[PDB]
C-alpha cells in the first residue's frame, strides 16, 4: 500500500484474487472452531502470491540488478582502476 | 377528454431505496471512509478532473 501509494496505481499483488482471500476469510469466519494451521495456511497462500509480485516488481520494476550491479562498482569498488585514480588524485587532500 | 379526467382518468387515479444493510456482506462490505472513497470519492475526483 505504502508503495503503490507513490507508485501509480498498480494494484493488489493479488488483484482479482484478493477477493478470494476475503471468501476464504469468511469461511474461516464460518468455522466453528478457530483454527491455527487453516489460518496460517490461507496467510502464507496469500503472502505466497504477494511475495512473487514483489519480486517480479523488485526485479523488473525495481531493477534490484541495477541497483547490485551499482553497489559492486561503488560500494564494493567494483570500478577498482576508477577509485585508484581517485585515491592518486585525492591522496595529497586526504594526507592531511 | 374532459369527461374522461372527470370521471374515467378520477376513477383509474391507481396511481397509489438505498439498501445500506451491512449485513449481507459486513465482511466484505469497505470501511465507512473506504466504501466512500470507492463509490463516491472516485467519482468527485471524476468530475473535479474533467
Amino acid at each position: 500500500e505504502n508503495q503503490n501509494v507513490n507508485l501509480t496505481r498498480k494494484g493488489s499483488i493479488l488483484k482479482n484474487q484478493e477477493d478470494t482471500f476475503a471468501a476464504e476469510l469468511h469461511r474461516l469466519k464460518q468455522q466453528p472452531l478457530f483454527s491455527l494451521v487453516d489460518f496460517e495456511q490461507v496467510v502464507d497462500r496469500i503472502r505466497s502470491t504477494v511475495a512473487e509480485h514483489l519480486w517480479k516488481l523488485m526485479v523488473e520494476e525495481s531493477d534490484l540488478l541495477g541497483q547490485l550491479k551499482i553497489i559492486k562498482d561503488f560500494y564494493l569498488l567494483g570500478r577498482g582502476e576508477l577509485f585508484q585514480a581517485f585515491i592518486d588524485t585525492a591522496q595529497h587532500m586526504l594526507k592531511t | 377528454i374532459n369527461f374522461a379526467r372527470m370521471y374515467l382518468e378520477q376513477s383509474d387515479f391507481h396511481e397509489k431505496d438505498v439498501c445500506v444493510d451491512r449485513s449481507s456482506e459486513s465482511v466484505t462490505c469497505q470501511t465507512f471512509e473506504l466504501t466512500l472513497r470507492s463509490c463516491l470519492y472516485p467519482h468527485i475526483d471524476k468530475q473535479y478532473l474533467d
